[PDB]
């Protein structure tokens, strides 16, 4: 069957977008990831989310807002919807000034670890590099 | 097209 | 007696197959996010999610084709990858 | 002109989340085969691969949990992994 | 134009690879109850109509060998592909009866640019092994 | 039940 979505919020969408990064980076600034976030929100307005754009996040910001939010009280909210817009690598989300595992940032929704959305979907949409191999194609 |  | 695991009911959709590179376009924005927005833009009142994103790897895999003067970069494709951990149906309506 | 990426097509349902334990009961086999097979006997006429998978990933998850002697090692739950890059739907006739 | 064409002459093949007993070099117990689990696929893809070839206790080149060989067949009968692994395993790896192989190896074989006749269609990969050793303590509902 |  289907999970319950008729809670009176549909839940948080949670957009955190890294265009510019620091100097020990050295990594381009991703151009055209506004175009994606703010693709995302109305996206998302019209699925009735509450949308949160943050722009521009150290990769401690981004722990820290996502400890926030899985404290929050999901009680009255379906799902819970993250965004990552940025650099990466295998298992990895880059924040203005490195990296993050993607373990630490998901660990905070653990259903033992975020009662007001266990049993409830999470959905982390991720628009990041995992690597750098590349696909030639073929027919 | 620029490489993520 | 009952308890679930404590990574159930979770969705990863991924932009890019474990290893690769995923591609942003400079004025369009990444294929993946254009092509997420657009399918549930069309489909979010239609079809569960799961279907929603296999539309998404369709569309990413087959309309869309790196372009660049570096030879090592034009010319390349790029399928997402769905990860799910759900345990029932996702319908946004 | 009409390229499809590689890696496209290939569907990997893991029999449990990246990092985890799998678990296999000593006399019934293994939670998910049981699973997988009974879950494609009820439905595999009816519906599509992916929402097959995703009642394959709710009976694993709601109706195992492990037996152990060994404390350490007891009380375990086990949640499956779909991975698509599929890039349709998938139906068994 | 949604969904894969499944009617070809034939739904394709379904490969099992059953692994039960271990060279004792590897440290890996016998594992019990997995014929029971071969058997089920087994008679589960009968009735799904695939030509199902089992295969039991293979070393690491073994699956390897099987797998290129299996990948230069002529699929253009097909509709889709099955793989079915039943092992032990870490992260990305599947062992043979004396050691690991990884999985993306096996995998390879299948890629659209390697197995022609087959680029355009499902290739399933079932996968029974451990990725790794955390354990999911789990939460009361 | 015994891990695999």
């Amino acid at each position: 069957n289907s999970y319950k979505m008729d809670y009176p919020e549909m839940g948080l969408c949670i957009i955190i977008n890294n265009k510019n990064f620091h100097k020990s980076t050295g990594m381009t600034s991703r151009s055209g990831t506004d175009v994606d976030a703010a693709n995302l929100r109305e996206t998302f307005r019209n699925l009735k989310y509450e949308v949160r754009n943050k722009n521009d996040l150290t990769r401690e910001e981004i722990v820290e807002l996502m400890r926030d939010v899985s404290k929050e009280d999901h009680s009255k909210r379906s799902s819970f919807v993250c965004v990552l817009l940025s650099h990466g690598e295998e298992g990895i989300i880059f924040g203005t000034n490195g990296p993050v595992d993607l373990k630490k940032i998901t660990n905070f929704f653990r259903g033992d670890r975020c009662r007001s959305l266990t049993g409830k979907p999470k959905l982390f949409i991720i628009q990041a590099c995992r690597g750098t191999e590349l696909d030639c194609g073929i027919e | 097209d620029v490489p993520d | 007696c009952h308890k679930i695991p404590v990574e159930a009911d979770f969705l990863y959709a991924y932009s890019t197959a474990p290893g690769y590179y995923s591609w942003r376009n400079s004025k369009d924005g990444s294929w993946f996010i254009q092509s997420l927005c657009a399918m549930l833009k069309q489909y979010a009142d239609k079809l569960e999610f799961m279907h929603i994103l296999t539309r998404v790897n369709r569309k990413v895999a087959t309309e869309f084709e790196s372009f660049s003067f570096d030879a090592t970069f034009h010319a390349k494709k790029q399928i997402p990858c769905i990860v799910s951990m759900l345990t029932k149906e996702l319908y946004f309506y």
